[PDB]
RNA sequence: AAGGCGGCCCCCUGGACGAAGACUGACGCUCAGGUGCGAAAGCGUGGGGAGCAAACAGGAUUAGAUACCCUGGUAGUCCACGCCGUAAACGAUGUCGACUUGGAGGUUGUGCCCUUGAGGCGUGGCUUCCGGAGCUAACGCGUUAAGUCGACCGCCUGGGGA
């Protein structure tokens, strides 16, 4: 996905500490970081299809796990939605 | 006329003609015998025999140059690859060099379709 | 591990028409063989290595 | 950080301007946090099949350790000039330091 | 086959 | 995922698998409409043109040759931009999970071992051929099931009409 630097900043970012990595939080930010890395690769290569479905693969993937926080606490949702940019 | 004493005998080999042309070491070609003016037409132009005697002719009109190492050529892998080698020996000369140089394509064009039969 | 550089391997592993022999003859491994096989087409883009033996 | 080993050979009738160019695509390299690993000259060498129309082509051997701005300008200034007949970059596995079995027997 | 299959549609007499 | 994918090298990028732990805490399975991909032929616009080659030209063949065979040859095959969305698109087997004697191997790892050799001993991922019980109309399948079961979805109801 990314680098080292890149992706255990944003664990120590939205995680409690080193260890909370395992965290839905951390995984909705794992998929979104990686979404806006491809906004420029599908925009000049669409007519990669294969690499088209890793890129929806992501976008379910995230969705499934926004709906996992919303049904649990609603609190900590609407902190991470506008805190990434979601709802559009 | 003129001496170059250096043979090259590219030998063609084809399923319907085989064509025996002696050169030199430099393009320069020096003579060349088929077998479809040999005698041999159609059915007989496809035996090992016609071969057999495009060498030897074809020899027969180098010998003004006093050609005596020469080397051998074999493109081609259609029959009387071994008749038209013993027809050289056979003309009076020390073969030296023989070397298959039948033509490969490392697929860059599309072979024509099927002969069903 | 396996580099294109020792051609003394390369020529042991390669016949006189410059054909790259399978492992089939030789009995090595099939891990060694894909690498083999791009490790001789580095050294024929590099000229160290014939195509055949035409020229 | 890509681990680089730069393959480049020369026109046998300018094998004087070989250490300019040496030094010269050095400092781009090492001015830009570019390391530096293996650099072996190794003069004239016999060709397994002619390019063109030459023979005894002049080998130098290199790794780079460098960032991907130096991978852009180099490739085009290869093409760009007349003297490199042939470029071939490749990526490896890490930063190596080892001699070539080519400066090992001579 | 299934039962829930045949809650959308029952079988089709002919 | 499938149709499929093959000179080399660089750049961007997707998934798969293994080892050691840490961490969230059922977050899962499945899918009618809906969405996208989807062999080749063919279609639209503009390039490109070797070789191969519908239609067609010519010559043999023949009762006639329309086909076969041979000499040529346009569209098309190539690229960009779309559209078309059908195939014997087949493993003729929808997906997921749980178990049930096993071999010949292949591929890909990993752990330990007089390293006493690229070996010995284990142990996961993928894959082919045999074959027991069992199943099956037979053929055959048979730890990758077409064995025993669960979860959900699609589809079939004599042939022809179609
Ligand atoms: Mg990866
Ligand atoms: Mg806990
Ligand atoms: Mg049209
Ligand atoms: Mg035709
Ligand atoms: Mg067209
Ligand atoms: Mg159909
Ligand atoms: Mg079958
Ligand atoms: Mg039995
Ligand atoms: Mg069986
Ligand atoms: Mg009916």
């Amino acid at each position: 996905s990314l680098s080292t630097e890149a992706t255990a900043k944003i664990v120590s970012e939205f995680g409690r500490d080193a260890n909370d990595t395992g965290s839905t939080e951390v995984q909705v930010a794992l998929l979104t970081a990686q979404i806006n890395h491809l906004q420029g690769h599908f925009a000049e290569h669409k007519k990669d299809h294969h690499s088209r479905r890793g890129l929806l693969r992501m976008v379910s993937q995230r969705r499934k796990l926004l709906d996992y926080l919303k049904r649990k606490d609603v609190a900590r949702y609407t902190q991470l939605i506008e805190r990434l940019g979601l709802r559009r | 006329r003129k001496q170059v004493s250096d043979g090259v005998a590219h030998i063609h080999a084809s399923f319907n003609n085989t064509i025996v042309t002696i050169t030199d070491r430099q393009g320069n070609a020096l003579g060349w015998a088929t077998a479809g003016g040999s005698g041999f037409r159609g059915s007989r132009k496809s035996t090992p025999f016609a071969a057999q005697v495009a060498a030897e002719r074809c020899a027969d009109a180098v010998k003004e140059y006093g050609i005596k190492n020469l080397e051998v050529m074999v493109k081609g892998p259609g029959p009387g690859r071994e008749s038209t080698i013993r027809a050289l020996n056979a003309a009076g000369f020390r073969i030296t060099n023989i070397t298959d140089v039948t033509p490969i394509p490392h697929n860059g064009c599309r072979p024509p379709k099927k002969r069903r039969v | 591990e396996i580099d294109y550089k020792d051609i003394a391997t390369l020529k042991n592993y390669i016949t006189e028409s410059g054909k790259i022999v399978p492992s089939r003859i030789t009995g090595t491994r099939a891990k060694y063989q894909r690498q083999l096989a791009r490790a001789i087409k580095r050294a024929r883009y590099l000229s160290l290595l014939p195509y055949t033996d035409r020229h | 950080m890509r681990h680089y080993e730069i393959v480049f050979m020369v026109h046998p009738d300018q094998s004087e301007q070989v250490p300019g160019m040496i030094e010269r695509y050095t400092a781009a390299i090492t001015g830009a946090e570019g390391k530096i690993h293996r650099l072996e000259d190794w003069g004239r060498r016999q060709l397994a099949y002619p390019i063109n129309k030459l023979h005894k082509a002049h080998y130098v051997l290199m790794n780079v350790e460098a960032p991907q701005e130096v991978i852009d300008e180099l490739e085009t200034t290869f093409r760009f000039n007349d003297a490199v007949i042939r470029s071939m970059v490749m990526r490896t596995k890490h930063a190596v330091t080892e001699a070539s079995p080519m400066v090992k027997a001579k | 086959a299934t039962v829930n299959q045949l809650v959308r549609k029952p079988r089709a007499r002919k």
